[PDB]
DNA sequence: AAAAAAAAAAAAAAAAAAAAAAAATTTTTTTTTTTTTTTTTTTTTTT
DNA sequence: AAAAAAAAAAAAAAAAAAAAAAATTTTTTTTTTTTTTTTTTTTTTTT
C-alpha cells in the first residue's frame, strides 16, 4: 500500500469544527434545513454563506479562506458525515458532497484584473462576464474493464490531480491484461464527470477607461458546467491556483494559474424572489381587500419621480404584467407581449420612463438607436475560427426574451434595424441562418420604445402620420402609441415644477446627513460586497419628502416588485361577456365614423389592434388577480386604446 | 456483476422464441424471420425492439439501457451465433465482401485441424466477417431527453433525442477492420480500428514469419479490408426546449451503415443511440485528465412532426366531391375568411405536373406573394404552411441573407476539406420557401429569388464558391405595399400575386373579432359544420396527391386558348398578362385535377383556375 | 472510441536453393510422424 | 535523486516533477518601452526596450 | 488509489470452495474442532490435511496443489472469514490467519535432490536433515512514524514480496515528511514479524552414496522460525518459488530458488 | 516502455522488473568434463571441458 | 430611390515565443564462495 | 607410561566468477497566439 495519515490533528479539529457548524439544530437549525433541502432537491452541493460561517467560528472562516484545498476537503468531509447521519442512503449515493461559498468576502472579493498572485491557494470571489465558454467534456474519474479472456472485471480510479503533482502511473487508461489479453471498457459502468472552462473578463462599465482588459480562466466541474454562457455577468466563487506545467526537464518558472470554480452565480435581479410566508399573506391581504382599484393604485405608484402621465403609466404596467400567450394545438402561436412606443416633445421624462421600466423589470435590456446595429440587436452568426463551424451570438433581443428591451431614440434608428426586429415584436422570435447553420431563437420580449417626433418638437398643427415618420407597417405592431406632449399650461407648469423640486431636496434618511457627495472611486467597489449579486419587506411607503400628504398610500418598490412578480404567472382566461364587450368596441372603432372629427389616428387599427385589447384586458385581470378577465378589465382596456389612436389635430 | 454468458444466452433466448401477431394478426416469429433473412444475406440492419424484449424481460432492458454498448454486442454476437441453424440455403455471393468471407472461411476449414487449439490472436475478428449490424429501439418508458441536459451522467447509456438536423457530411468509407497481406508468407494480418485513428502495421505477425524470422513486411490494402457508410451529423434542439435567454445547444451523430443516408439538413428527427466518449488526445492538455470528447452513435434515426418518412374512411373522404375544399378550409383554420388565399396556398402546397419537352424544363411549382396592409395574418400564413409542408424553410427579412439564402463554402472535420454547404433554398430545395418582407429583402437576395424562379437553380461565380446549385422550390413571399407599391418586377414573376386589403366593415369586422375572442378563449378555432383535418393528414393527402400526375387532354385545348386570349383583351383594354399567365393557368389547373385526384384535368378544374387568377388580379383594384 | 485497443489477429499461411526453417520445421514434423521400423514379416 | 538510498533500486533518471502547491509565486509583468518622440533623432525609427 | 478488482470469478469460486472445506458440522467436525482449537491456544496457523481437502474436492486439492500462491491466499481468506464467524473479537486480534498442510502428497513428496524446476510454484513436501539455521530477525511489515515539527503520525506498509516483483517505492523507508521535516520512527507502534532462512539437505543415509549431498533454502515466516536447528531431521511443507534478482539492465537466465514453508513439523 | 501511447506522460528509462513468478524455467546443471586417461597422451595434462 | 464609393467585417494564411516531446549502455565494484597454507591441537605408535 | 612422530582441526588469507552499482541534458518539434491581407459584404453619400 503506502503511507496512510494516522492522526492528523489539523484534519481532525477541522472536521469536528466544520461539523459542529453544520449542526446548526441549536443554532435555528439554518444549515440542518439547507442540507434537509439539498437532500429532498437530489443535490450534492452545499452552498455555505461565509458570513455565518465567520460568526460562529472567525478561526474557522480565515482558515478555510486562506488555505482554500485543504479546508474545503476538511468541509467536505463534515458535509458527507451530516448528510449520513440525515440519510444514510443517500450518502451512499452520492461519493462527494461538495461546498461553495457565498457571502461578504473582506479582501477576496477582486475582479480579474485585481486578482493577483497573491491570492494563490485562497477562495476568491471575481465577477466578470464570460467572454467564452467551452464545450462539456467528461472526464473518467473512475474507468471499469472487462477481459473477455478470463471474464476480469477491473475497476481504475483517477484521483482529481487537476491543481496537484501528477504523475504519468496515474493517468494511464488500461489497454491491456497483466497477461496482454485486450480488455473492453463498460462505458455504462464507468464513472464520468462533466467539465468546461470559462473564461471571466473585468465588465467594461468598471474597467479603467482606456485600457486593454484582464481576464481569467476559470474550471468548472460536476453540477456547474452550463450556469454560463458567454456574455453572463457572473459572480465566481473559487479557489485560485496554479495549474501544473508538463514533466520537462527544464522550467522557465512560469506558472499558468486558473480559478477552480467552487460556486457561481448571475445576477440576482433575475434570481427567483424568496416568498416568505409573511410576505405571501400579504400578497394576498392586498389582493382581497384592494381588487377594484389595485390596477389603478399600482399604476400611480409605478414611478413616483415621474409626474402625470397616467395613461402612459397604465400601460406601461400592463406591459410589465404582459398578456398570456396562445399556443394552439397546430403550433399557431399569438404573443402575449404588449410594446409600447412613446414619441412627443423634449423632456417629458420618456427616457426615464424607459430608464425607470430598466432598473426595475427583471431581463430589461438598454438598447439606443445607434448603439446597436442590426446582429447587435438581434442574433448573430459568426464562426469559431478554431473548428471551422458556425456559432451563434445572441442579441439584445435575445437576452432580453421573456424581458423587456427599452429602446431610445427609435426615430434615430436606422430603418434596416427596425425591418428586422419587426418578427420579434409580433413573433417574439429572431430566425437567422447561415450555410452551416440555421436557427430559430426565442426572443419573447416587450419593446418599450421612446423616439423624437420629426422636426424635434411635436407639431401641434399636423397630422400624427406627418408628426410620427414611422410607416404604418412598422407602427401596427406598437400595441400602444402614447403622444407625450410638453403642454404649457401654468397650472400644469406649476405642479410639474412643485414635483421636480420636492424629488431634488429629497434626501435619503441616515446614509445622507446633509452635504455628502455619494460618488465613489473604482475602490470602494471591491471593498464591500457587490449589490448585484447579493442575498423584512413592508407594503406601503411611509410619509417621506416624495409627497405631501392625503389618504393614498404609495406601493413600496420591493413589494411592487414581488407583487408584479407574483401576478404575471396568473394567466386569466377571457370570459364571454368580455370577449363579447371587445369584440363590439372593435368593430366600432374599426369603423371610423364613431371618433369624431378634427380627429386624426395615432396609428391605424387592425386585428393587432384587437390582440392589443385583448392582452389589456388580460393584462388588467392579473393585476387584479382575477384569473379571469372581466368586464371591468375589458373597459380599461377599450379606454386605454381608446385614448392611445386619436389625438385631436389643432388649428 | 452480470455473467454475459448468461445473458448471451437470453438474448438468444429472446431473439429466437419472440413471436407476435404483425402479420396480418397471424402470429409470426418477428426475429426468427430477419435472422433467417440477414442469414440468407436478404437484410442487413436488425433492430432489436427494447419494448419486446420487455414484453418478457424488464431488467434485460434496464440492463441494455445502463450499458448498451456491452448488450449491443452481446446481441450481435448471439445473432452470429444463430445464423447458420437458420440459414436455408446457399447465398448468390452479391457482394465482393461476401466472396471474401467465403473464401475466408473454407480455407480456415480447409486447414482447420479440429482438435488443436489455434491461439486467441490466430482467427478472423467477429467484425471482419458480419455483413450485418445490430440496432436498439429505445423503450417506449423511456422519455426523450434534451440535448442540453445529455451529460457526463448519461453515458454509455442509451438515450433518444430530438432536434433539428443542421449539419451533416457526406457518405464516406469508413475503416472497421483494416487488412494487411505479407510479402513473405502470405498469410493476412487483422487490424480492428476503434479510435478515430491508427497507426498502420509495418512487420506481419504471421506463424510463417515468426518462425522464418524473416521480414515480414505487410501491406495494407483496401480489397480485403472491412468498411462501413460513416456518416457525422449535426443535431441542434427545438426552440420550444431551450431555455429563456440561451441560444439552441448541439450535439455530434455519428451514424453508421444502413442508419445512412436517412436524414438531411433542415429535417426533425428524432435520434436513439448510445452516448460515448472519444478520447482527446493528442492536444497540450491544460487541465490534467483524461478528457474527452461525447456523441450519440447512431442506432435509430426516425423523421418525424414535419417530414415523417391506407383505409377505406380515407378513401371516402377523398371520393367527396368537396375534399378540395375541406382541405382549404383546413389550411390555417384559426385565421378567418381568406378562403381564396388558403385554396391558392392549398395549390401552392400541391403543385403542378414538370414537363420536359424536347430540352427546356417547364417546373410545376406554383410562385404566390401575399402582398397586403399591416395585419392581415400574411405572416401567420407563411408560418403555418412552414409547419405544413414536407421540405419547408421560413425565412424573414435579413436574419437568413446572402448564404443565409444561397450555399457557402465550410472546412471541414472527417477530412479537412472545403464542402458547400446549403442554404435556406437548398434547405429547402424541393419543397416550400416562405419569404417574409420579400420587398424589404435585400438586392442579391432578391436577385437570387427571382434567378430560382425563373430556373430553379442558383448559379454563383464568387471566389471560394463556383457552383451552379439545385433549387427546385417553390417560393411563397409575403411582401406589403400600382395601388402604392406594386412592382412590375413581381407581377411578371409571381404566378399568383394576392393584395390583401382590409377595408373597415361593420358586419366582416364584428366577425372577425368573434373569431378572434373565441380563439383566444379556447386555444382553438370556433367549432364549425366541418372539423379541420389534423397536420398528419393533411400532409397525407397532399403528399398522395403529389403522385398523381394529371395530363391535359387536347380537347381543353381550345378552351384554355379562348380564356387566355379573352384575359389578355381584358388586360389590354384595361389600365398586366402573358405566357406566365397562360403557364400560370395551366400549372394551376393540372394542380386542381391532381387534388382532385384524377388524371385528366377538367373544366372544372380549368374554371377554378381561372376564378383563382381572376380573384388575385381584382384583389388589385 | 479511442480508450480500448484490440490486439493484431492474423489468418493461417494460405497459397504459395535454400529451404525456408517453415519447411524444415515441416519436414521435421514429417519425419517424426512418418519414420517406419521394422519389416513386413514382423 | 538526493534521497539517500537504503538498497533498493535507484530511482529513474529524470524524477523530479514540479509540485504547484508547494510553489511560491509572484507576480510579473512584461512591458514595452519606447525611445522618447523628442529624443529620437530626425531621421531615424524609435528604439525599443 | 489504482485498478481494484471488481468481481473474480476463480477466487469467488476457491474462497466458497474452501470455506465450504473449513465450515464442518453437517459432516464429522474435523475442522471446526481444529479451529476452535486454534482460537482456544491464540494461534493464527491451521493444519489442514491435503488428503481431506482431496477427499471433500478434488478439484480444490489439484489446484491448491498445482498453483499455491492464490490458492493458498484464498484459503487464508476463507479461514479469516470462518475464524470471524466462529468469533470476530478473536478474529480481529491477527491481521491474517495461515494455512499449513499435511497428509500425503503423491508425486509432490520429493527430497533436495528431487526438488526440480517442474514443481515450481507447487506445493512440495521435503523431508531432509537441517544444516544451516540463520538467526531470527525482525522484518518491518508496517512502520509508524512521527514528525515532531507537524505533531503528525502516519504508517507506511510494505507487501511481503519476498517472490513477487518489487519496485523500489515499494520498499522506500521514509525519513523525511512532506516538507523536509524528520521523522522519528515508532519502534513500540510499528509491526514487524520474525523471520529466519534455512537449508534442508537430502537425509545421508537416503541420498544416493557415491555424489555429494544436495540442498535447498527454506524460508520461515513468523510462528514457523525456532522450530528447528541444524543437525534435525523436518518435514518442511511450502510453495517452491523463484526469488527476484535485483534491478539490472542485463540478466543471465538462471533464477535463485528458494521454499516458502507453510509448515514445518519435527521427523 | 514501448507502452507510452496509453498515456502522454512517459514512462522512464529502464523502467522494466522481471517478474519471477511468470517465469518458465527449466532445470540446467553445469559438469566438468575430463579427457579420458587412455586417452591422454603419455607426457601431457588432461584437457578438460 | 438608386448607383457608386468607402469602409467594415469575416475568414483565411503566415510567422515567431514558449512550451513540450524524444532519445538514451557501459564500465567498474563488491560480495560470496571456494580453495590453499600455517600453526596448534589432538591422536597414534614405539620404547 | 611417556615421548616422538603423524595426522587432523581450526583458522586465516587470497582469487575468480557473477550479481550489483553508478552515471547520464540536449535537440527538435509544434501549438498557440498574434498579425496581415484579400475578398465579400454592408453602410453611407450623392444625384
Ligand atoms: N413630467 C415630468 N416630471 C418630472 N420630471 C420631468 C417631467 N418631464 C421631464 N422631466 C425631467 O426632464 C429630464 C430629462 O427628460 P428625458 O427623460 O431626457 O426626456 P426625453 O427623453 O424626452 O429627453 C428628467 O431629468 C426629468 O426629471
Ligand atoms: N384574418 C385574420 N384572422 C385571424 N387572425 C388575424 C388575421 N389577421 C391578423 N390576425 C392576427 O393579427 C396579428 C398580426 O398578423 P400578421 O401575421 O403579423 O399580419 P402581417 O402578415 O400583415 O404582418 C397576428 O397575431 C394574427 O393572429
Ligand atoms: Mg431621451
Ligand atoms: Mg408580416
Ligand atoms: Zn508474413
Amino acid at each position: 500500500a503506502g503511507t496512510v495519515v494516522l492522526d492528523d490533528v489539523e484534519l481532525r479539529e477541522a472536521q469536528r469544527d466544520y461539523l459542529d457548524f453544520l449542526d446548526d439544530e441549536e443554532d435555528q437549525g439554518i444549515y440542518q434545513s439547507k442540507v434537509r433541502e439539498l437532500i429532498s432537491d437530489n443535490q450534492y452541493r452545499l452552498i455555505v454563506n461565509v458570513n455565518d460561517l465567520r460568526r460562529k467560528n472567525e478561526k474557522r472562516a480565515n482558515r478555510l479562506l486562506n488555505n482554500a484545498f485543504e479546508e474545503l476537503v476538511a468541509f467536505q468531509r463534515a458535509l458527507k458525515d451530516f448528510v449520513a447521519s440525515i440519510d444514510a442512503t443517500y450518502a451512499k449515493q452520492y461519493e462527494e458532497f461538495y461546498v461553495g461559498l457565498e457571502g461578504s468576502f473582506g479582501s477576496k472579493h477582486v475582479s480579474p484584473r485585481t486578482l493577483t498572485s497573491c491570492f494563490l491557494s485562497c477562495v476568491v470571489c471575481v465577477e466578470g462576464i464570460v467572454t467564452k465558454c467551452s464545450l462539456v467534456r467528461p472526464k473518467v474519474v473512475r474507468s471499469v474493464h472487462y477481459c473477455p479472456a478470463t471474464k476480469k472485471t477491473i475497476e481504475r480510479r483517477y484521483s482529481d490531480l487537476t491543481t496537484l503533482v501528477a504523475f504519468p502511473s496515474s493517468s494511464v487508461y488500461p489497454t491491456k491484461d497483466e497477461e496482454n489479453n485486450p480488455l473492453e471498457t463498460e462505458y455504462g459502468l464507468s464513472v464520468y464527470k462533466d467539465h468546461q472552462t470559462i473564461t471571466i473578463q473585468e465588465m467594461p462599465e468598471k474597467a479603467p477607461a482606456g485600457q486593454l482588459p484582464r481576464s481569467v480562466d476559470v474550471i468548472l466541474d460536476d453540477d456547474l458546467v452550463d450556469k454560463a454562457k458567454p456574455g453572463d455577468r457572473v459572480q465566481v466563487v473559487g479557489t485560485y491556483r496554479c495549474l501544473p506545467g508538463k514533466k520537462g526537464g527544464y522550467t522557465s518558472g512560469t506558472f499558468r494559474t486558473v480559478l477552480i470554480a467552487c460556486n457561481v452565480k448571475q445576477m440576482s435581479k433575475d434570481a427567483q424572489p424568496s416568498f416568505s410566508a409573511e410576505d405571501i399573506a400579504k400578497i394576498k391581504k392586498f389582493s382581497k381587500t384592494r381588487s377594484k382599484d389595485i390596477f389603478d393604485q399600482l399604476a400611480k405608484s409605478l414611478a413616483p419621480s415621474i409626474h402625470g402621465h397616467d395613461y402612459v403609466k397604465k400601460a406601461i404596467l400592463c406591459l410589465l404584467l404582459g398578456g398570456v400567450e396562445r399556443d394552439l394545438e397546430n403550433g399557431s402561436h399569438i404573443r402575449g407581449d404588449i410594446n409600447i412606443l412613446l414619441i412627443g416633445d423634449p423632456s417629458v421624462a420618456k427616457s426615464q420612463l424607459l430608464r425607470y421600466v430598466l432598473c426595475t423589470a427583471p431581463r430589461a435590456i438598454p438598447t439606443t438607436g445607434r448603439g446597436s446595429s442590426g446582429v447587435g440587436l438581434t442574433a448573430a452568426v459568426t464562426t469559431d475560427q478554431e473548428t471551422g463551424e458556425r456559432r451563434l451570438e445572441a442579441g439584445a433581443m435575445v437576452l432580453a426574451d421573456r424581458g423587456v428591451v427599452c429602446i431610445d431614440e427609435f426615430d434615430k434608428m436606422s430603418d434596416m434595424d427596425r425591418t428586422a426586429i419587426h418578427e420579434v415584436m409580433e413573433q417574439g422570435r429572431v430566425t437567422i441562418a447561415k450555410a452551416g447553420i440555421h436557427a430559430r431563437l426565442n426572443a419573447r420580449c416587450s419593446v418599450l420604445a421612446a423616439a423624437n417626433p420629426v422636426y424635434g418638437r411635436y407639431d401641434q398643427y399636423k397630422t400624427p402620420m406627418e408628426n410620427i415618420g414611422l410607416q404604418d407597417s412598422l407602427l401596427s405592431r406598437f400595441d400602444l402609441l402614447f403622444i407625450m406632449l410638453d403642454q404649457m399650461d401654468p397650472e400644469q407648469d406649476r405642479e410639474i415644477s412643485d414635483h421636480v423640486l420636492r424629488m431634488h431636496r429629497y434626501r435619503a434618511p441616515g446614509e445622507q446627513d446633509g452635504d455628502a457627495m455619494p460618488l465613489g472611486s473604482a475602490v470602494d467597489i471591491l471593498a464591500t460586497d457587490d449589490p448585484n449579486f447579493s442575498q423584512i419587506y413592508e407594503k406601503h411607503d411611509n410619509l417621506l419628502h416624495g409627497t405631501k400628504k392625503k389618504k393614498e398610500k404609495m406601493v413600496s418598490a420591493a413589494f411592487m416588485k414581488k407583487y408584479i412578480h407574483v401576478a404575471k404567472i396568473i394567466k386569466p382566461v377571457l370570459t364571454q361577456e368580455s370577449a363579447t364587450y371587445i369584440a363590439e368596441e372593435y368593430s366600432r372603432l374599426r369603423s371610423q365614423d364613431s371618433m369624431s372629427s378634427d380627429t386624426a389616428r395615432t396609428s391605424p387599427v387592425t386585428a393587432r389592434t384587437l390582440e392589443t385589447l385583448i392582452r389589456l384586458a388580460t393584462a388588467h385581470a392579473k393585476a387584479r388577480m382575477s384569473k379571469t378577465v372581466d368586464l371591468q378589465d375589458a373597459e380599461e382596456a377599450v379606454e386605454l386604446v381608446q385614448y392611445a389612436y386619436f389625438k385631436k389635430v389643432l388649428e | 456483476l452480470k455473467d454475459y454468458a448468461l445473458e448471451k444466452e437470453k438474448v438468444k433466448k429472446f431473439l429466437q422464441e419472440f413471436y407476435q401477431d404483425d402479420e396480418l394478426g397471424k402470429k409470426q416469429f418477428k426475429y426468427g424471420n430477419q435472422l433467417v433473412r440477414l442469414a440468407h444475406r436478404e437484410q442487413v440492419a436488425l433492430y432489436v425492439d427494447l419494448d419486446d424484449v420487455a414484453e418478457d424481460d424488464p431488467e434485460l432492458v434496464d440492463s441494455i439501457c445502463e450499458n448498451a454498448r456491452r448488450y449491443a454486442k452481446l446481441f450481435a454476437d448471439a445473432v452470429q451465433e444463430l445464423l447458420p441453424q437458420y440459414k436455408e440455403r446457399e447465398v448468390v455471393n452479391k457482394d465482393v465482401l461476401d466472396v471474401y468471407i467465403e473464401h475466408r472461411l473454407m480455407m480456415e476449414q480447409r486447414s482447420r485441424d479440429p482438435g488443436m487449439v489455434r491461439s486467441p490472436q490466430n482467427q478472423y475478428p467477429a467484425e471482419l466477417m458480419r455483413r450485418f449490424e445490430l440496432y436498439f429501439q429505445g423503450p417506449s418508458s423511456n422519455k426523450p431527453r434534451v440535448i442540453r441536459e445529455v451529460r457526463a451522467d448519461s453515458v454509455g447509456k442509451l438515450v433518444t433525442v430530438r432536434g433539428i438536423v443542421t449539419r451533416v457530411s457526406e457518405v464516406k468509407p469508413k475503416m472497421v477492420v483494416a487488412t494487411y497481406t505479407c510479402d513473405q508468407c502470405g498469410a493476412e494480418t487483422y487490424q480492428p480500428i476503434q479510435s478515430p485513428t491508427f497507426m498502420p502495421l509495418i512487420m506481419c505477425p504471421s506463424q510463417e514469419c515468426q518462425t522464418n524470422r524473416s521480414g515480414g513486411r505487410l501491406y495494407l490494402q483496401t480489397r480485403g479490408s472491412r468498411f462501413i457508410k460513416f456518416q457525422e451529423m449535426k443535431m441542434q434542439e427545438h426552440s420550444d426546449q431551450v431555455p429563456v435567454g440561451n441560444i439552441p445547444r448541439s450535439i455530434t451523430v455519428l451514424v453508421e451503415g444502413e442508419n445512412t443516408r436517412i436524414a438531411q439538413p433542415g429535417d426533425h428527427v428524432s435520434v436513439t443511440g448510445i452516448f460515448l466518449p472519444i478520447l482527446r488526445t493528442g492536444f497540450r492538455q491544460v487541465v490534467q485528465g483524461l478528457l474527452s470528447e461525447t456523441y450519440l452513435e447512431a442506432h435509430r434515426i426516425v423523421k418525424m412532426n414535419k417530414s415523417e418518412d391506407l383505409t377505406r374512411e380515407e378513401l371516402r373522404q377523398i371520393a367527396e366531391e368537396d375534399f378540395y375544399e375541406k382541405l382549404a378550409a383546413s389550411i390555417a383554420p384559426e385565421i378567418y375568411g381568406h378562403e381564396d388565399v388558403k385554396k391558392a396556398l392549398l395549390l401552392l402546397l400541391v403543385g403542378g405536373v414538370d414537363q420536359s419537352p424536347r430540352g427546356m424544363k417547364i417546373r410545376g411549382n406554383i410562385n404566390i406573394c401575399l402582398m397586403g396592409d399591416p395585419g392581415v395574418a400574411k405572416s401567420q400564413l407563411l408560418s403555418y404552411i412552414d409547419r405544413l409542408a414536407p421540405r419547408s424553410q421560413y425565412t424573414t427579412g435579413r436574419g437568413s441573407s446572402g448564404v443565409g439564402l444561397t450555399a457557402a463554402v465550410l472546412r471541414d472535420s472527417v477530412s479537412g476539406e472545403l464542402t458547400l454547404e446549403g442554404g435556406a433554398l437548398v434547405l429547402a430545395d424541393q419543397g416550400v420557401c416562405c419569404i417574409d418582407e420579400f420587398d424589404k429583402m435585400a438586392e442579391a437576395d432578391r436577385t437570387a429569388i427571382h434567378e430560382v424562379m425563373e430556373q430553379q437553380t442558383i448559379s454563383i461565380a464568387k471566389a471560394g464558391i463556383l457552383t451552379t446549385l439545385n433549387a427546385r422550390c417553390s417560393i411563397l413571399a409575403a411582401a406589403n405595399p400600382q395601388n402604392i407599391q406594386l412592382p412590375a418586377a413581381l407581377l411578371s414573376r409571381f404566378d399568383l400575386l394576392w393584395l390583401i386589403q382590409d377595408r373597415p366593415d361593420r358586419d366582416n369586422d364584428l366577425r372577425l373579432a368573434q373569431h378572434i375572442t373565441y380563439v383566444h378563449q379556447h386555444s382553438r378555432q370556433p367549432p364549425s359544420q366541418f372539423e379541420p383535418l389534423d397536420m398528419k393528414l393533411m400532409r397525407r393527402y397532399i403528399a398522395m396527391c403529389r403522385e398523381k400526375q394529371p395530363m391535359v387532354p387536347e380537347s381543353l385545348a381550345d378552351y384554355i386558348t379562348a380564356a387566355y386570349v379573352e384575359m389578355r383583351r381584358e388586360a389590354w383594354a384595361s389600365k398586366y398578362t402573358s405566357a406566365r399567365t397562360l403557364l400560370a393557368i395551366l400549372r394551376l389547373s393540372t394542380a386542381l385535377a391532381r387534388l382532385r385526384m384524377v388524371d385528366v384535368v377538367e373544366k372544372e378544374d380549368v374554371n377554378e383556375a381561372i376564378r383563382l387568377m381572376e380573384m388575385s388580379k381584382d384583389s388589385l383594384l | 472510441s479511442g480508450f480500448d485497443d484490440p490486439g493484431i489477429f492474423y489468418s493461417d499461411s494460405f497459397g504459395g536453393g535454400q529451404a525456408r526453417k517453415s519447411q524444415l520445421q515441416r519436414r521435421f514434423k514429417e519425419f517424426l510422424r512418418q519414420y517406419r521400423v521394422g519389416t513386413d514379416r514382423t | 535523486c538526493n534521497t539517500d538510498q537504503a538498497g533498493r533500486p535507484k530511482c529513474p533518471l529524470d524524477p523530479y516533477f514540479i509540485m504547484p502547491d508547494k510553489c511560491k509565486c509572484v507576480d510579473f509583468q512584461t512591458l514595452k518601452l519606447q525611445e522618447l518622440p523628442d529624443a529620437v533623432p530626425h531621421g531615424e525609427m524609435p528604439r525599443h526596450m
